[PDB]
RNA sequence: CGGCCUCCGAACGGUAAGAGCCUAGCAUGUAGAACUG
């Protein structure tokens, strides 16, 4: 390797970051043969890190090396991919895993070391539903140690040393607690990446009307800084308006449109976060 | 040292019978007896 | 019954008023020796070790040096027969370096980036105060 | 290092007369006439045998 | 340079892994084995400075 | 004046092969960890 690969937050803080290399350090526990190592001090008194897999099984499905999630958006792989509706088909059986690594790494040989490989590029419309759940800035509670199971008995006699956070240990019962690092590389059933399905289901996205002829669609809270023609800028190429009030007396606004997928494609796209002149309308189909 | 694995031709010793007759370079013998580290065992555990 | 005395010489003559403090200092090095690892041994399994071995090198480094209740010729013959530490005392004597813990705690070679332990930075640079443990000695800030 | 010594005549005798056992009371070569390496050599070529010499 | 320890701080650690059959250590098990590669160099470094029967 | 003095012992080939079965060990010591108008 040249360094590794992982996300800011498992990245680091410091400008001046220190790292140990170990080659032929341990076995990617996905191409299950030896890796080079880097060990990483991740903050102050923080756990250092240390790089979790083959680089070729890192640029296979295009995630982080040691943080485990995406490096674009930063979900669970499981999630990332659906935001694509990304279909992937790695074996999983043993000898058919070995012999899929062994051609994968032969058929990565002939890559540049730049991008993923495969439909890591032809899956590359990061949909706003993968920009939404992104998280935005660095969750740095990761660098924490364990809960220093003496300490969680009363033992841990080191003085301030223990060597993990002497906090309450958190009920396993949390389906937040044991999710088995191949499973959540392999996309199995990881239940914090249900939790994202949950969030991102709940998360608020406009709302269909019933009849196809409620082609009206009302934009709630304008203001006085918008126009017509900029109402239109917003829903004109994306398709065809049939005309548009703009009510200063409620600063709203409402598109009758000329084609209803256009209109959809529009105001879906729009919901609360079409923010031309910086203020939110709300996307929906009028009266 | 002890030497420790008498060559007791099993298939003599438990069933009275060696494919081999005279040639089995073991010793035909189906005496069961204490040996020489049961007792040692035994009596120590006793 | 002691560290039985091998020069066959006869030791010079202050020897007789370290005596005691060398006996005993002998006798719990042998007791923290042979002291069980019930959660004391691994990384802080040496850390009583180099604690007396310290702690009597210093004895004699009071007793020649900031005394002079010793003959130099007395303090050889206790070096050559292994209560001493003399490259640790010929360290000793320099400027910045009065406490150091460890003669390993200096070693640059010992360690992966080719520094020394924190147990060696002054505290009034680290601004932090969080509890420092040298793994080797388990020292406390030295310097 | 512990190389290279230097000793006194007197240290010299002394010794001498010490492991006067274990040594050869030898002034000379000439007892070694058919019987130094070189000679076992050209036997050892001839096949032939000293009468006290190696075969 | 690389400096010289208390004798007591080897005998230390020997005694205390005994033979290796305590869970505490049970890493310096794979590193022990590794070591048999050189033990013929152990032996014989120990036995050509045997102490010549006049000193004891 | 004659001298002539090899050696030296252990292993395999010999007392089946198996699947199941069950439980110590032996290895692991990790990675992560949640959010709004
Ligand atoms: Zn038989
Ligand atoms: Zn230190
Ligand atoms: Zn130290
Ligand atoms: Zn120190």
């Amino acid at each position: 390797a040249d360094f590794p690969i992982l996300c800011q937050t498992c990245l680091g803080e410091n400008p001046y970051i220190r790292m140990t290399k170990e080659k032929y350090g341990k076995e990617c526990k996905i191409c299950a043969r030896p890796f080079t190592v880097f060990r990483w001090c991740p903050g102050v008194r923080m756990r250092f890190k240390k790089t979790e897999v083959c680089q070729t099984c890192s640029k296979l499905k295009n995630v982080c090396q040691t943080c485990l999630l995406d490096l674009e958006y930063g979900l669970p792989i499981q999630v990332r991919d659906a935001g694509l509706s990304f279909k992937d088909d790695m074996p999983k059986s043993d000898v058919n895993k070995e012999y899929y690594t062994q051609n994968m790494e032969r058929e990565i040989s002939n890559s540049d070391g730049t991008r993923p490989v495969g439909m890591l590029g032809k899956a590359t419309s990061t949909s706003d539903m993968l920009l939404k759940l992104a998280r935005t800035t660095p969750y740095y509670k990761r660098n924490r140690p364990h809960i220093c199971s003496f300490w969680v008995k009363g033992e841990c006699k080191r003085g301030e040393e223990c060597p993990y956070r002497h906090e309450k240990p958190t009920d396993p019962d949390d389906p937040l607690a044991d999710q088995n690092i191949k499973d959540r590389y392999y996309g199995i059933n990881d239940p914090v990446a249900d939790k994202l399905l949950k969030r991102a289901s709940t998360m608020p996205r406009l709302d269909p009307p019933e009849d196809k002829t409620i082609t009206t669609l009302y934009v709630g809270g304008l203001g006085d800084t918008i126009t017509e023609t900029d109402l239109r800028n917003h829903f004109y190429q994306f398709g065809e308006i049939r005309t548009i009030t703009v009510v200063q007396r409620q600063q709203c606004a409402f598109i009758q449109f000329a084609t209803r997928q256009a209109a959809e494609v529009a105001a879906e796209k729009s919901f609360n976060k079409l923010i031309v002149n910086g203020r939110r309308l709300n996307v929906k189909w009028g009266r | 040292r002890w030497d420790y694995q008498p060559d007791i031709c099993k298939d003599y010793k438990e069933t009275g019978f060696c494919g081999f007759g005279d040639s089995c370079k073991f010793l035909h013998d189906r005496s069961d007896y204490k040996h020489g580290w049961q007792i040692e065992r035994e009596l120590d555990e006793g | 019954m002691p560290k039985v005395k091998r020069s066959r010489k006869a030791p010079p003559d202050g020897w007789e008023l370290i005596e005691p403090t060398l006996d005993e200092l002998d006798q719990k090095m042998r007791e923290a020796e042979t002291e069980p690892h019930e959660g004391k041994r691994k990384v802080e399994s040496l850390w009583p070790i180099f604690r007396i071995h310290h702690q009597k090198t210093r004895y004699i480094f009071d007793l020649f040096y900031k005394r002079k209740a010793i003959s130099r010729e007395l303090y050889e013959y206790c070096i050559k027969e292994g209560y001493a530490d003399k490259n640790l005392i010929a360290k000793w004597k320099k400027q910045g370096y009065e406490n150091l813990c460890c003669l390993r705690c200096i070693q640059t070679r010992d360690t992966n980036f080719g520094t020394n332990c924190i147990c060696r930075v002054p505290k009034s640079k680290l601004e932090v105060g969080r509890i420092i443990e040298c793994t080797h000695c388990g020292c406390r800030g030295c310097s | 290092t512990y190389q290279r010594w230097q000793f006194t005549l007197p240290m010299m005798s002394t010794l001498y007369r010490l492991a006067n056992q274990l040594l050869t009371d030898l002034v000379d070569d000439n007892y070694f006439y058919l019987f130094d390496l070189k000679a076992f050599f050209t036997s050892k070529a001839l096949n032939m045998a000293i009468p006290g010499g190696p075969k | 340079q690389k400096e010289d320890m208390p004798p007591e701080h080897v005998r230390k650690i020997i005694r205390d892994h005994g033979d290796m059959t305590n869970r505490k250590f049970r890493h310096d098990k794979r590193v022990y084995l590794g070591a048999l590669k050189y033990m013929p160099h152990a032996v014989l470094k120990l036995l050509e400075n045997m102490p010549m029967p006049w000193e004891q």
